[PDB]
């Protein structure tokens, strides 16, 4: 039944039990149902008054956290002589949750998920090396950060038209600035999102599998505002995401084998266990072997 | 003692199941130990292409 | 959930989440003991506490083990199940673990 | 209704699902030695639940020629647990017992074995004048085994031994059985070391039999103490 | 604080401290009482 | 009025005719673990007179050259009766304690002893990086001496020591010290077998004197364990 | 008797006094009571209104000050030659208040504790010596500093994906801001911290004495979020704690030898005095002589 | 001032005013009158 809980149950004392047709710590799983014998009835408890909050379990609490999404890399410099596949002073990112796998098995608990996402933007430079064997500073860079929905059309170039930015949303900011931070609504065209969707996603039958692009935030294109320097420099921009407002629906077995693919639940395991195929948990000498028995 | 009649099985399996109580709390969160990775997945330097 | 006490070698995939009874000859035998750390490996790690619980550090609170027997309806049996606070030893014989 | 029963005394629980309701000896219950009865003055000390909770002995093995089993209280749990430490180191001892006496077998098993609790089984000693001695009365938590179960080793009658607290473990029936004993004494305390008020006795009055492969059958004795005081603490003797 | 016009752009929730249990550890169409046998 | 007293618990009983007050720690007095801050859920056993009641341990002898003893609780008391039992098949106590330091001479003797209960009285070694072994601190019964009184033998000051409940027995003045200690830990209730709530340390400030003819001038305590709870039934592991 | 005292206690005025049978002077030491002995009782008094506050000394104030706890410097540089002990661009510091004596000795005053802990981070950064030979300035990096439970994954490395920090509380902060603050929560499993400990944390023997790790606040990982520059720098992050909201019980007699470790309490002493194993209070020549006696 | 939502985050309390020396100075069971010899 539906209840408002803050602190865990108290415990009432109990006393001896001899009552014919009654057996509380009897139960049938074929139902289904999870045994309900209590300590009361299991052994004789003493009163305890149990003042332990529950606060920190919430499901509010165990995912509105800004954990890592995206890190990438890119050279600044002139990128006359680079090749295709570089990034030009830009890079493109199609907004995922799948690429760290801390965030991706806590998200993986639920079947259903709706959440508003709060997105931190944390930028660091470096001189390059081999480049110039030399440092002389870190420039104090402006970059701009824009949202285009997926599939719409990106910048192709760090000084392309398209930066203008005349309908999308734009967030510019400085690498000596505290990180940039945005709030981006819950966007899915249906009322949660799918953390998994079994199913495809086209009316023809080579559309990818497990994908549901309604449930992907979209893209994010960020770039450097400033020209090239002389010299050349690594800035790496990570992107955290915090969800907020959360509802979640339908738990689920946990992720136990390693993650192979940000695009499908794909999985191998480890050689051997912990956390292998055919072994889970880690073996021991026999189901009378004691791991870490006390020996005095 | 296990006892069966000669047309039974003389080997049988019990199943254990593990639960809290509604007394059991849980605090200082912390990431989790069961799941880690030494490098990107497959697929997700896509995503920036 | 279901507890892996089956968590030995030669004991492959579904094999680990089953133990196996069988009829002996000598009285008050021990046929397995279950370790009760939630934080280490072990037959309670991959269960929805055990596994939930590890995003955290600190714990409280009663626990329950159920057992489903499940062997034929002609197949008939007394077992005990036991919980030892800590201190000392795992029990090894029936007169230590039933006190 | 009456074949389901659960028993919980302390840290301990019992669950059968084919018992046969339980008795009750004379139709009491345990109970404190009360004030208008009481006779050593000093204050007792009542250990509650870590000492009235089920022991279970050693089980033993139903045999084709098994002539029955039998245990002496306190005598069996004077070295077990709390209540062997607080018999120890007092002089007087009073309670009252649960027995709970198990076994199980197949349904193409048979056989009969009834459970009787005997108050003052003083045994007697067959073709000799000389009276048994205390190694052959006092046996702690094995117990004994009957040399003339049909005249209940005390020249009595095995058929007369309903008069006493009694249940039958048919297997066809049911597989265990439930006896709740008062204090039965004389005095309302006595010595623990020296006197037993109570005898279990389990006898095989039909033997098991069976066609099937055959199984080890034991027969399992589970005993909670109840409403145990002390009086006279001292140093322990054992 | 919030001096946003868009409400999710407000801060995080965290006083939702209703709970119903049986919703995963008893899903049975008949509830099942304390004690008594469940078959 | 003041310097006569009698302490009665369980079967034991303590006069004094040369005592000097006595000693509540703080203020409080020991008491059962309330249900508000209860932990365990477990029933627990509460065995009143069989272990509320004092133990004598071994005298030790005042001598010229003599640096102190000490004692550590519940350790000294973790082998010694019911007290001792319980320990050794609970996982979990609790309880106060009452010591009462004997110490009497002639009046041409004189001394001065400090009787201090320390809490988590955790010790240090001299001149060394390594922490005290498991053997230099659980002493048990017969306890242990003071290497360095001067310091409390954890490097602060003897001097400054009378910050802890505490008394003096001055051999001019009086012949007893009584200290009652409360439950005093950061849990309810505790492991027994591995940590120490108090340390009841006896040192000479003043060593003993006298010209008369000399005789064995002992020291000897007695502790009485008070609203003594005990949680977690188990075999005895001792 | 428990009471509410603000000011120190005001003097009454008193006259002579032989009364026979009454002698306040006279105490019994031996009782283990403090001398009740007022100065009304031993001379005659004044009237004196006595304003003066006693706040200062409150336990509070005398323990909720920022005092320095952890001080590590490490080179921020290419690690690829350096040695396995060296802090290649992180360190992880196991959290304890026992390397600097002033607040450890100021905790030690008290047998429990119960306070939350305001923790503030400062970096400073110099440029490495007999590395490069010349000053080019400092430059304005990130730091990560994750808070890992005792006992839990550290990261092992700088570039570690353990840094991903999925639900370890991580605060990222700039050399440039102000230091960085952040307040963590009475985390006891107990009621209060045992400052002394007079046991074993462990079920066998050869556990550590005197230590009970429930009173360690847990693990602080510092790393540079900045890839490594073509030059070396060296970083010195300072830890200071700042105890509050504080509940202190059972007084103990303050330390008197110099400290040796921060595991135990053990004791050498000076050679000679002061603060000496055989003489605490420096030596004067007689108890007839007067050390600092006024002479015109 | 303290926008933050844990109750821990606040500022010190440096308002406890209350004391009972006695429970340090005089810890015995029967109290010590002014004047009185205590023994």
């Amino acid at each position: 039944i539906e209840s408002i809980i803050k602190t865990a149950t108290d415990t009432v004392k109990s006393e001896i039990n001899a009552e014919l047709g009654v057996v509380p710590s009897l139960n049938a799983v074929e139902t289904g149902a999870t045994s309900n014998t209590e300590p009361e009835e299991a052994i004789q408890t003493r009163t305890v008054i149990n003042q332990h909050g529950v606060s920190e379990t919430l499901v509010e609490n165990f995912l509105s956290r800004a954990a890592l999404v995206s890190k990438r890399s890119f050279e600044y410099k002139d990128h006359t002589s680079s090749t295709a596949r570089a990034d030009k002073n830009f890079f493109k990112w199609t907004i995922n949750t799948r690429s760290f796998v801390q965030l991706r098995r806590k998200l993986e608990l639920f079947t259903y998920l709706r959440f508003d996402a709060e997105i931190t933007i944390l930028t660091t430079v470096a001189v390059n090396g081999s480049g110039n064997n030399t440092y002389v500073g870190l420039p104090d860079l402006t970059l701009q950060a824009m949202f285009v929905p997926t599939g719409a059309l990106t910048p192709e170039k760090q000084d392309s038209f398209h930066w203008q930015s005349g309908s999308n949303a734009s967030v510019f900011f400085k690498i000596s600035d505290p990180p940039a931070r945005i709030t981006i609504p819950f966007m899915c065209i249906n009322s949660a999102y799918s953390v998994f969707y079994d199913g495809f996603a086209g009316f023809e039958k080579n559309g990818l599998y497990g994908i549901n692009p309604a449930d992907t935030i979209g893209n994010l294109c960020v770039r450097i505002v400033n020209e090239h320097q002389p010299v050349g420099f690594t800035v790496t921009v990570r992107v955290y995401m915090k969800p907020k407002h959360i509802k979640a629906w339908a738990p689920r077995p946990p992720r136990t084998l390693p993650y192979m693919s940000i695009a499908n639940a794909n999985y191998k395991g480890k050689e051997r266990a912990p956390n292998a195929l055919s072994a889970i948990i880690g073996n021991r000498d026999s189901v009378k072997t004691m791991p870490h028995n006390i020996v005095n | 003692n296990l006892i069966v009649p000669s047309e039974s099985s003389d080997t049988c399996s019990l199943i254990g199941f593990i639960a809290a109580k509604d007394d059991f709390s849980l605090r200082l969160m912390r990431d989790s130990p069961d799941i880690g990775q030494l490098d990107h997945l497959h697929a997700a330097e896509a995503a920036y292409q | 959930s279901m507890m892996e006490i089956n968590n030995t070698e030669s004991a492959v995939g579904m094999e680990r989440l089953k133990v196996d009874i069988s009829a002996l000859t000598d009285v008050d035998q021990l046929l397995f003991n279950i370790p009760l750390d939630i934080q280490l490996d072990g037959p309670l790690r991959n269960t929805l506490v055990g596994n939930i619980s590890r995003y955290y550090t600190h714990w409280s609170g009663s626990l329950e083990m159920t057992f489903m027997f499940c062997g034929s309806f002609m197949a008939a049996g007394k077992l005990i199940l036991c919980y030892t606070p800590p201190g000392g030893s795992c029990p090894t014989t029936r007169e230590t673990a039933m006190l | 209704s009456d074949r389901v029963l659960q028993l919980k005394l302390g840290n301990s629980a019992i669950v059968t699902q084919e018992a046969a309701n339980y008795c009750c000896a004379y139709g009491e219950w345990p109970n404190y030695l009360p004030d208008h009865e009481a006779v050593a003055i000093d204050k007792p000390t009542q250990p509650e639940t870590a000492t009235d909770r089920f022991y279970t002995l050693k089980s033993v093995k139903w045999e084709t020629g098994s002539t029955g089993w039998w245990w002496k209280l306190p005598d069996a749990l004077n070295n077990i647990g709390m209540f062997g430490q607080n018999v120890q180191h007092h002089y007087l001892y009073r309670s009252g017992f649960l027995i709970h006496v198990q076994c199980n077998a197949t349904k193409f098993h048979q056989g009969a074995l009834l459970v009787v609790a005997i108050p003052e089984h003083q045994r007697g000693a067959h073709n000799t004048n000389t009276s048994p001695g205390f190694d052959d009365i006092m046996k702690g938590e094995e117990g004994g085994t009957f040399n003339h179960p049909y005249v209940l080793d005390d020249g009595t009658s095995l058929a007369c031994a309903t008069i006493f607290p009694h249940q039958w473990i048919n297997l066809r029936t049911n597989n265990s059985a439930t006896i709740v004993l008062p204090w039965m004494n004389a005095a309302p305390m006595d010595f623990p070391l020296r006197h037993n008020q109570w005898t279990l006795a389990i006898i095989p009055v039909v033997p098991l039999g069976t066609r099937t492969t055959s199984s080890m059958v034991p027969i399992t004795v589970s005993i909670a103490p109840m409403c145990c005081e002390f009086n006279g603490l001292r140093h322990a003797i054992t | 604080i919030n001096f946003y016009k868009d409400s999710y752009a407000a801060s995080a929730s965290k006083q939702d401290f209703s709970q119903d249990p049986s919703k995963f550890t008893e899903p049975v169409v008949e509830g099942l009482k304390a004690g008594a046998p469940v078959l």
